[PDB]
């Protein structure tokens, strides 16, 4: 049985690192896709290939043997390295939203003051934010090995790496497709007829981007969040299977590779370098 | 009756081509190149380039308004100028290497000096008078230089006095080319009337006319030789016209290549021709066999200009992706 | 390695490559804008109103935005030889004057093959046009003495200034064959001088937002 | 214009074609780009 599971994880692994190396050798190489909103993908796909390549396979031994075999200090270093991860790359799809709302709302900045150095603060802001949640419990403080569960930190973890940035992104978002209603908006009969139509194609089509943009990071995220804030707080009602905790998690771990492909595979111009590169 | 009578002339004398003769000659085979230096820094489309006497320094003209001039040993950015008017499509460079001239969408290709007491490029003498776009401008020495222009016209000029000392003028179409000839007292002309001239500069009265060409003319370049020149336009077929023949020798061209053409060079011996095609890519052409030869690739966008050294070390082809490709 | 001369040349190298990045970095922050129109339809009217021997170069700032605008028509030659050295423009603003309906160069249809031919120009597939209408006050004029049809024989209507605008604007509008991937905003020259620098922002601004849009792959 | 132009010497292609060959022959050995150049005394290396 342990087969199948090792061999699945392992594929899945294989997919991501892959998906994330070939996004980050595409904007690295190549001249037309360096600028300041390529700049962030490109650090996505390098948060995601880390978060591949260091954290996954751990997990995935993890999950193969049922229990810890590494060592009590390599537990606490695979705890600190996968909140980190997965904080910086929570927090880069709000960086990328920040910055997608402030080019839309502000074309005078984005012809005038844009620069990739915004870009380079916010990645480091992002991984400050991470650093800023992942040191504290190490800072202040066997065969299976767990986050620390007081109710405090998990309270101040949840809200500080999900639920603020989610809350920010829909927002953004909303005033977003706020914008682009207004834009689309604002013999003859044929004229106001195609007029008519090609304005309910463009809002279609942004209606369905934007679902799925918001659909997957939701899917991907928020059951694993409220799980691990309901948890702690009900340790009377601690029944729930380990069948269903390992889905939420492999299901969190998906949007690593899931990453990529909304935001890189979906482009007209990357996928144009990409058969550039054939 | 005396095109007619020329016409006759031309094709009575005409029975065997050098095309069957070149069938005895051995095929030069395939000659595999690969880019040694990449010269970059252009933040915009280049539109031409010339090489130094020396086969060492080369300078560019491109869309930014920036005049560079690179060491192609080395790579390093020797002088940048930079140039007034933004829209130069055409840049040449002194025998001598003391002045290098520019220009583009405006009238004037400004001609600046490269040796200076204070050590940095500037401004020396400014051509005004033309009434099109100049399409290049060629230094002819360093006091005389010869401009195509966009008005039909041809026009000589002393640099020191900066009047144009003789006006070529009967092109019914804008000029777009101009290649001078080793001993630097005739030059052809290819114009959009799918029709090339030679002219002389002493006397500056019309020496021939070449016809053939079904587009308008967009290079032209003279055989090391000087007995003859290349030309190419948007047909996407190259032809070959020697002064002394009078008449066509082989039309290259091929199923695959359909879009027109940019540059038009020659090697050291002649033997070998470099064409830039707006596929975005270079062929090499056997000049005596005229079959394809080789096919240099690596550019991203739509070749523009390319040049090979006095010596016949390398040639450097730019495009307008910015970026410049020295082979050997 | 590197000798003295070697090296000081690698610094003069880099400290070039280094101004000329500074200088590119300046200029990228300016919008471009390309002029086009016949002669005779009162461009230096429009030019002196914003603004306050090939290439004329106009720059001019407002509410901020930086403005250069090229205008190739004091050069007359073959436009297919040159018109690719100014793509990548922000916009074409074009010009037409209305009181050439009934000119013959036939002015107007002139100007209507020269929109054609620059509109559906490959060079120009995502450029959208600002197309400008001048001289409408002495076009109201005429058109009390002369009706549509001297340069509309197949065009049947009123001789009124508020349909016949419509009219030409509709004509003029029905000549792009790419209108998913292009807009054509069309203003009325007025005495105002701030209404057409302000229609002309607008319209940069819908422009600039709509390519950021299309970038985020909503619209 | 045209009147003088035929006013010139005509001769036959062949004699043309077979200097054009001449002078490629001639220069063949001094050409870097018909026969590959080693790194010995290449400069591009
Ligand atoms: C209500 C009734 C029921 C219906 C409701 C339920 C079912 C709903 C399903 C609806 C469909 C959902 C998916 C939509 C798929 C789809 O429409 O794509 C079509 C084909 O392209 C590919 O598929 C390209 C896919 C290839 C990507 C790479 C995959 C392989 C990579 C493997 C990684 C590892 C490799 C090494 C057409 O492509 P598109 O129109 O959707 O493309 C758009 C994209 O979706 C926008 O996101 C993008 O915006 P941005 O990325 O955010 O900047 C836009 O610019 C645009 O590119
Ligand atoms: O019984 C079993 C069986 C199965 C299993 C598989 C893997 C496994 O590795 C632990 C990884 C947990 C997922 N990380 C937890 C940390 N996490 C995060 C990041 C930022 C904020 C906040 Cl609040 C959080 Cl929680 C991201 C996701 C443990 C188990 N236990
Ligand atoms: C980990 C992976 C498998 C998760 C993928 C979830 C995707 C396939 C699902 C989840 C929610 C769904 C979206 C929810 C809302 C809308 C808005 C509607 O107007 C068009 C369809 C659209 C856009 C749905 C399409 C498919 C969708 C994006
Ligand atoms: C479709 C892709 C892109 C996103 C979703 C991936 C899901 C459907 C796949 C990928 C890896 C899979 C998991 C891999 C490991 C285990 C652990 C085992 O003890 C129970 C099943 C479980 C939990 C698998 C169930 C389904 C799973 C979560
Ligand atoms: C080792 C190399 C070959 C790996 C190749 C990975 C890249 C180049 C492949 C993987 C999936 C491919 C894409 C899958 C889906 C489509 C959508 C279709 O409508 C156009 C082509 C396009 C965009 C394909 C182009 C090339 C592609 C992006």
């Amino acid at each position: 049985y342990q087969v199948i599971t090792s061999l699945l994880l392992g594929t899945l692994i294989f997919c991501a690192v892959l998906g994330n190396a070939c996004v980050v050798a595409a904007i690295a190489l190549e001249r037309s896709l360096q600028n300041v909103a390529n700049y962030l993908i490109g650090s996505l796909a390098v948060t995601d290939l880390m978060v591949s390549v260091l954290v996954l396979p751990m997990a995935a031994l993890y999950q193969v043997l049922n229990k810890w075999t590494l060592g009590q200090v390599t537990c606490d270093l695979f705890i600190a390295l996968d909140v980190l991860c997965c904080t910086s790359s929570i927090w880069h799809l709000c960086a990328i939203a920040l910055d997608r709302y402030w080019a839309i709302t502000d074309p005078i900045d984005y012809v005038n003051k844009r620069t990739p150095r915004r870009a380079a603060a916010l990645i480091s802001l992002t991984w400050l934010i991470g650093f800023l949640i992942s040191i504290p419990p190490m800072l202040g403080w066997p065969d299976a090995c767990t986050i620390s569960k007081d109710h405090g930190y998990t309270i101040y973890s949840t809200f500080g790496a999900f639920y603020i940035p989610l809350l920010l992104m829909l927002v953004l978002y909303g005033r977003i497709f706020r914008a682009a209603r207004f834009r689309i908006r604002k013999k003859n009969e044929r004229n106001a007829e195609a007029k008519r139509k090609m304005a309910l194609a463009r809002e279609r089509k942004t209606v369905k981007t934007l679902g799925i943009i918001m659909g997957t990071f939701i899917l991907c995220w928020l059951p694993f969040f409220i799980v691990a804030l309901v948890l702690p707080f009900c340790e009377s009602s601690c029944h729930m299977p380990t069948l269903l905790g390992a889905i939420i998690n492999w299901l969190g771990y998906s949007n690593s590779l899931l990453n990529p492909v909304i935001y890189a595979y979906f482009n007209k111009d990357f996928q144009n370098a990409f058969k550039k590169i054939i | 009756q005396l095109k007619n009578q020329i016409r006759d002339a031309r094709k009575a004398c005409a029975d065997a081509t050098l095309s069957q003769i070149t069938n005895n000659i051995d095929p030069v085979g395939r000659i595999q190149m690969r880019t040694r230096r990449t010269l970059r820094g252009h933040l915009a489309k280049i539109y031409a380039m010339h090489w130094g006497t020396d086969s060492r320094l080369l300078v560019s003209a491109s869309q930014d308004g920036k005049l560079i001039i690179w060491d192609s040993y080395t790579t390093n950015k020797v002088h940048a100028i930079p140039l007034r008017s933004s829209w130069v499509m055409t840049c040449a460079y002194a025998p001598s290497g003391n002045y290098v001239a520019c220009g583009g969408l405006d009238n004037i290709c400004s001609i600046y000096n490269l040796k200076t007491r204070e050590g940095n490029v500037r401004v020396s003498r400014e051509l005004a008078g033309h009434t099109g776009y100049l399409s290049c401008c060629r230094f002819l020495d360093d006091n005389q230089i010869v401009t195509s222009s966009g008005d039909t016209t041809c026009a000589l000029w002393d640099i020191e006095t900066g009047q144009q000392t003789t006006t070529f003028t009967g092109h019914t179409g804008d000029v777009m080319s101009l290649s001078l000839a080793p001993d630097t007292r005739l030059f052809v002309s290819g114009a959009c009337d799918a029709s090339a001239k030679l002219w002389d500069v002493r006397e500056g009265m019309c020496r021939q006319t070449f016809t053939g060409h079904e587009s308008d003319i967009n290079a032209i370049c003279f055989f090391p030789n000087g007995n003859a020149f290349a030309t190419g336009s948007d047909d996407a077929t190259c032809r070959l016209f020697d002064l002394r023949a009078d008449q066509e020798l082989m039309t290259y061209s091929h199923d695959n290549i359909i879009c027109g053409i940019t540059s038009v060079s020659f090697s050291k011996s002649g033997r070998l021709l470099l064409a830039g095609y707006d596929d975005f890519n270079c062929n090499v052409w056997d000049a005596l066999k005229a079959d394809r030869a080789g096919v240099l690739a690596g550019h991203d966008n739509r070749v523009s200009c390319l040049g090979v050294t006095d010596d016949g070390m390398a040639v450097a082809t730019g495009s307008w992706d910015s970026f410049l490709k020295i082979w050997n | 390695t590197l000798s003295a001369e070697d090296k000081a040349a690698v610094e003069r190298s880099k400290m070039i490559d280094r101004n000329l990045r500074e200088d590119g970095e300046k200029a990228a922050r300016e919008v471009k804008l390309l002029l086009l129109g016949a002669g005779e339809s009162g461009k230096n009217t429009i030019v002196k109103q914003m603004k306050i021997t090939g290439i004329v170069e106009t720059h001019f700032t407002f509410k901020d935005l930086h403005f250069k605008m090229f205008d190739v028509g004091a050069q007359r030659s073959e436009r297919k030889k040159w018109i690719h050295c100014f793509e990548g423009v922000t916009a074409i603003i074009f010009c037409v004057a209305l009181s050439d309906y009934d000119l013959v160069l036939n002015r107007m249809h002139a100007s209507m093959k020269l929109f054609d031919s620059i509109c559906n120009n490959k060079w120009f597939t995502d450029t959208s046009i600002i197309l400008f209408l001048n001289k409408k006050d002495l076009f109201e004029e005429k058109i009390k003495k002369s009706p549509l049809t001297i340069c509309y024989p197949e065009y049947a209507g009123s001789n009124t200034y508020e349909e016949a605008a419509a009219y030409i604007q509709c004509q003029f509008e029905d000549l792009n064959k790419r209108k998913d991937t292009k807009e054509i905003y069309t203003h009325f020259t007025c005495s105002t001088d701030t209404k057409n620098v302000q229609f002309v922002f607008d319209a940069v601004t819908d422009v600039i937002i709509k390519n950021n849009l299309k970038d985020c792959g909503l619209f | 214009q045209l009147k003088m132009e035929a006013n010139i010497d005509r001769i036959k292609v062949s004699k043309a074609a077979a200097d054009l060959m001449a002078y490629c022959e001639a220069h063949a050995k001094e050409d870097p780009l018909l026969t590959p150049v080693p790194a010995s005394e290449n400069p591009f290396r």
